RNA sequence: AUACCACACACAAGGGAUCGUUUGGCUCCUGGGACGAGGAAGGGCGCAGCAGAGAGCGAUAUGUGUGGGAGCAGCAGCAAUG
RNA sequence: AAAACAGUGAAAUUGUGUGUGGACCCGAAUGGAUCGGGCCCGUCUUGAAACACGGACCAAGGAGUGCACAUACACU
RNA sequence: GUACCGAGUGAUCGGUGGUGGAGGUAGAUGCAGAGCAGAUCUUGGUGGUAGUAGCGAUAAUUUGUCUUCAGCGGCAAAGACU
């Protein structure tokens, strides 16, 4: 049970709030999680998914397969995994986009921002949870 | 399916030649197409059927209704029952003499084939036993 | 005719660089869900009214 | 006669457009328009509540009156360079 | 893809089918109906006849206050017409048929025109001005096309 | 009635009812009740690499500072020197 | 003013094919000619098949409700 | 939603086979914007009449030749008119 009062229940205003998101918010869609030594190797539990990064399919039709995130659509919600693929009557080939949530991280792409990223998601718990 | 109810079996066929085949259709559903069959009293000041000139014809009433023993009784001499689940049958055990199952359209093929051993067992006529499970 | 003020020029100026069709670009894109132009205008079909 | 001939010496035109309020109703000889009173210092009398709803604060852009509510709610702070001035009064 | 009207064999039939046409509906049909069941070099043959003004298609039920004939008579009624324009496209659409048969590797010959049909497409609108400040209707009625042409078993 | 007119059924046309769905409306409750001579409210005109309408912004028409951090929806180009 | 899903896709109305009839309904039948009975509904009116008025056809919408005040009945 | 078949004096209810592609009832009670043939009803869609009525006041048009791809369109030569 909601005992807050300012937070809604409302099916209308929870969808809105979803497709409507913008800036950090949209960032929070594309979160998955990480597989069990990863997360003995860092201490964050999902984290959201970049370019370069390694992905095992849970779910679908490519289910079991492994590979490279090539592109993130973050306008329609999906993500584009190297060798997931349609071929159309030309013979020429469509990658097909998957859910985030459809997928868990095998290998981080530690490329830019990332050690930083992490860093400060690691002290921000330790911050509380040591009170 | 060619199947009787035994306590009726040598009576049945004088009961279904017995039966009216009459139609009380609504009075000038054949003139215009946006008034259908079904019936409706007419209350007009002129109209010829309420009034019951003869060459007009017949309204509904009290007087064709039929014997209560006949009444609700099916061709092959059974009354029915609707049923949904396995435990419906469960009721009908002490009926199986004049009572008959009809299983519910919405029901699955998956759980048909549950019913129809539970009817097999217990003793039950089902009425729609090929239904949509022929292939 | 020939004879205008300043004030009745520029309203000519505004209602001719107004009058023109969707660019053929911008269908392309996913967002974009017009067909036709709606504020499209014909000198036989209505008034100005510049006056 | 009074219909279609009499159309035919319809030619010239006694409203123009009203500078205040863009109307396309400014009466040439009578030196008033007819949509806002111009030139008169206060605005008309709109005949209806229905008429006078479609030109009320809001249907435009109220440039000024959304960034005094967003500096009230920031407390007034003014510009950085100049806090000695503001701290002072 | 396209659902034709009736059902026969790919092997032993040529086909062909058009949409929204713009020749007029009630002209096209009487055309078509009588050369339903007609062998296909006679058929091209009667509507070359027609265009010079030689033979004539009789009219049945899009035909009232039509003019009488004596060309008429070699189908036993007194009523027929000249349909100039709705002629050309049929005999064009016929000989298109005949290339078909040929490539496809049926004979030239013995093809019988075993279904026809001719349905109405939507209007296209139009006006006219009438008097004491009216305006009235000017529309156009186009059509659809089916043909299904069968060699004989003889 | 060979071919016209009517009705029934199957297939193709013609129209948008019905059922399934909804980032909208309405009602009640709670907060708020903040404009202008330091030029308001409202009107017009300009500003994009390809740009009509609408949105955003004023010849500084995506500038400065702080907190964040991965892409910019099409095509060509940009981006941890943000 | 109109305009939701690139869903489902009714009726009026049209073409082709196959059957049955010559406005149609009710009662009763044949291998087959048909026999008997029936004027067009709604409405005001002493009185409508009317030379009384409304109605070309189909879909969808479309008319005894809410509050206050006395009241008789049934139920607690 | 559409064909058939059964149950009821009747308002209506049930099943079977194709189409459709995600939701739906049976019993007992509660609240109502709760049932249509009609109103020269309201909105939207479609017939018969019908390939019919009409489309041609004014100076007028012919021949060759190229395009057009089938425009008395253009160009030459005549014939007219304001
Ligand atoms: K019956
Ligand atoms: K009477
Ligand atoms: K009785
Ligand atoms: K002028
Ligand atoms: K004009
Ligand atoms: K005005
Ligand atoms: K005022
Ligand atoms: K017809
Ligand atoms: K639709
Ligand atoms: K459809
Ligand atoms: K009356
Ligand atoms: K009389
Ligand atoms: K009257
Ligand atoms: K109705
Ligand atoms: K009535
Ligand atoms: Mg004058
Ligand atoms: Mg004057
Ligand atoms: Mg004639
Ligand atoms: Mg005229
Ligand atoms: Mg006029
Ligand atoms: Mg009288
Ligand atoms: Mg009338
Ligand atoms: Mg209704
Ligand atoms: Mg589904
Ligand atoms: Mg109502
Ligand atoms: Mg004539
Ligand atoms: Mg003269
Ligand atoms: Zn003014």
């Amino acid at each position: 049970m909601k005992f807050n009062k300012n937070v809604t229940a409302s099916r209308r205003k929870n969808r809105k709030a979803h497709f409507t998101s913008i800036g950090l918010e949209r960032t929070k869609l594309m979160n998955a999680p990480l597989s069990k030594d990863l997360k003995e190797e860092y201490g964050i539990k999902r984290i959201a998914v970049r370019p370069g990064d390694m992905v095992k399919v849970v779910s679908g039709e490519f289910k079991k397969k492994e590979g490279v995130v090539m592109k993130v659509n973050r306008h329609d919600i999906k993500i584009e995994v190297e060798g997931c693929f349609v071929q159309k009557e030309d013979g020429k080939k469509i990658n097909k986009g998957i859910h985030p949530s459809n997928l868990r991280i095998i290998k981080l792409s530690m490329e830019k921002d990332r050690a930083e990223i992490i860093n400060k998601k690691v002290e921000a718990m330790k911050s509380e949870v040591k009170a | 399916m060619d199947i009787v109810n035994p306590s009726l079996s040598k009576v049945i066929d004088i009961i279904n030649k017995g039966k009216s085949k009459k139609q009380f259709k609504r009075f000038q559903s054949w003139r215009v197409k946006r008034v259908s069959e079904s019936w409706r009293k007419p209350r007009g000041i002129d109209n010829r059927m309420r009034r019951k000139f003869g060459g007009a014809p017949d309204m509904p009433g009290i007087g064709y209704k039929k014997p209560n023993a006949i009444r609700f009784l099916l061709p092959n001499g059974y009354r029915k029952i609707m049923v949904a689940c396995v435990k419906d049958l469960e009721a009908l055990i002490s009926l199986n003499s004049f009572y008959c199952a009809e299983i519910r359209h919405a029901v699955g093929s998956k759980k048909r084939i549950e019913i129809l051993e539970r009817a097999e067992e217990l003793g039950i006529l089902v009425i729609n036993k090929e239904g949509k499970l022929v292939k | 005719g020939s004879i205008k003020t300043r004030r009745i020029k520029v309203q000519l100026v505004s209602a001719l660089k107004k009058n023109r069709c969707i660019p053929q670009w911008k269908r392309a894109c996913p967002g974009f869900k017009q067909q036709y132009n709606f504020t499209k205008r014909s000198w036989k079909r209505k008034t100005l009214k510049a006056c | 006669s009074k219909g279609t001939p009499s159309n035919g010496k319809k030619n010239k035109r006694n409203h123009t457009t009203c500078c205040r309020c863009g109307s396309v109703s400014f009466h040439k000889q009578k030196g008033k328009c007819s949509s806002c009173a111009y030139p008169e210092k206060k605005m008309k009398k709109m005949q209806n509540r229905k008429a006078m709803l479609k030109k009320t604060t809001g249907t435009g852009k109220m440039r000024h009156m959304k960034k005094e509510r967003i500096s009230r709610r920031a407390g007034y702070p003014g510009n950085p360079i100049l806090k000695e001035i503001r701290n002072k009064i | 893809a396209h659902k034709y009207s009736c059902d026969i064999s790919e092997a032993t039939s040529v086909r062909s089918q058009y949409n929204n046409i713009k020749i007029k509906f009630k002209n096209t049909r009487e055309v078509c109906n009588i050369i339903k069941t007609m062998e296909l070099n006679k058929a091209i043959a009667y509507l070359n006849d027609v265009l010079r003004f030689k033979k004539c298609i009789p009219v049945f039920r899009f035909a009232k206050k039509c003019g009488r004939t004596p060309q008429a008579k070699e189908f036993g009624t007194d009523k027929g017409k000249w349909p100039v324009k709705s002629v050309a496209f049929v005999k064009k659409m016929l000989e298109d048929l005949l290339v078909e048969a040929e490539k496809k590797g049926l004979g030239t010959s013995e093809l019988v025109i075993k279904h026809i049909q001719v349905n109405q497409a939507p209007k296209i609108y139009g006006r006219k001005h009438g008097a004491f400040g009216r305006i009235k209707p000017y529309n156009k009625s186009p059509s659809h096309i089916e043909v299904i042409a069968v060699k004989r078993e003889h």
